[PDB]
């Protein structure tokens, strides 16, 4: 079978980003030894090791949706993957408010329309507790 | 009292203005600085502990989002009056088949 590839964006500190960029544009396999990525079983924490120097990482959710688009002639572009996550290196904490481009900053707060009426999972847990019970008493309340 | 060119031109100009504001804001390379009832829900739960006990838990939900989803199920389950029903249907099919086999025996 075929499994859709999973692309994400890696953001590094600027000096380490310059060393990683120089090693990528060089093209040797020396970069392979220099750059490693260890993702912790939390799922939202990691180490990126640049030149064997550990950096602390967080996998965050991006507010917009990006899409990688490949081309052969630079006139027709084929969508290859959807990017929604970034492993910035240096829950509410795992949500990034800004977008990658310069015009998109504070997009989640300002350029996103918010419509409102985790919570569903809590309601399911409450229903399960009511089922495991015997007698349930309920009242919409006031200030108390 | 225009009902024709006025509405059409007004819509057209608002369209050009929005198109031109969006183009400018998006292509900007300027850096942007980082920046009804008022009623809660309370539930009382009765359970039996190991050995013999009958403790009762009173839990208050102050999240109006949890409230809405919670209540909507009860109101639905209150009007909803199933694995047990499926078992009953299998016990009906079992009886019908036996009756059919009795009918076959009567015919033969």
């Amino acid at each position: 079978p075929h499994e859709l590839e999973s692309q994400f964006i890696l953001r590094l500190p600027p000096e380490y980003a310059s060393t990683v960029r120089r090693a990528v544009q060089s093209g040797h396999v020396n970069l392979k030894d220099r750059l490693t990525i260890e993702l912790h079983p939390d799922g939202r924490h990691g180490i990126v090791r640049v030149d064997r120097v550990p950096l602390a990482s967080k996998l965050v959710d991006l507010p917009c949706v990006m899409e990688s688009l490949k081309t052969i002639d630079k006139k027709t572009f084929y969508k290859t993957a959807d990017i929604c996550q970034m492993l910035v290196s240096t829950e509410k904490k795992f949500i990034w408010n800004h977008g990658i481009t310069l015009p998109l900053k504070n997009v989640r707060k300002r350029r996103f329309r918010k419509t409102a009426k985790d919570v569903e999972k809590e309601v399911k847990r409450l229903l399960s507790t009511d089922a495991e019970a015997v007698s349930t008493r309920w009242e919409i309340i006031a200030e108390d | 009292r225009f009902s024709v060119a006025e509405h059409q031109e007004r819509y057209k100009e608002e369209c050009q203005r929005i198109f031109d504001l969006q183009n400018k804001v998006l292509s900007s390379t300027e850096v942007l600085s980082t920046d009804a009832t008022g009623r809660c829900l309370k539930i009382y739960r009765t359970f039996r502990d190991e050995e013999g006990k009958e403790y009762v838990r009173c839990e208050t939900v102050r999240k109006p989002a949890v409230i809405d989803a919670y209540v909507r199920i009860r109101t639905t389950k209150d009007e909803e009056f199933h694995r047990e029903e499926m078992r009953k249907e299998r016990r009906r099919i079992q009886e019908q088949l036996r009756r059919l086999k009795r009918n076959q025996e009567k015919e033969k």
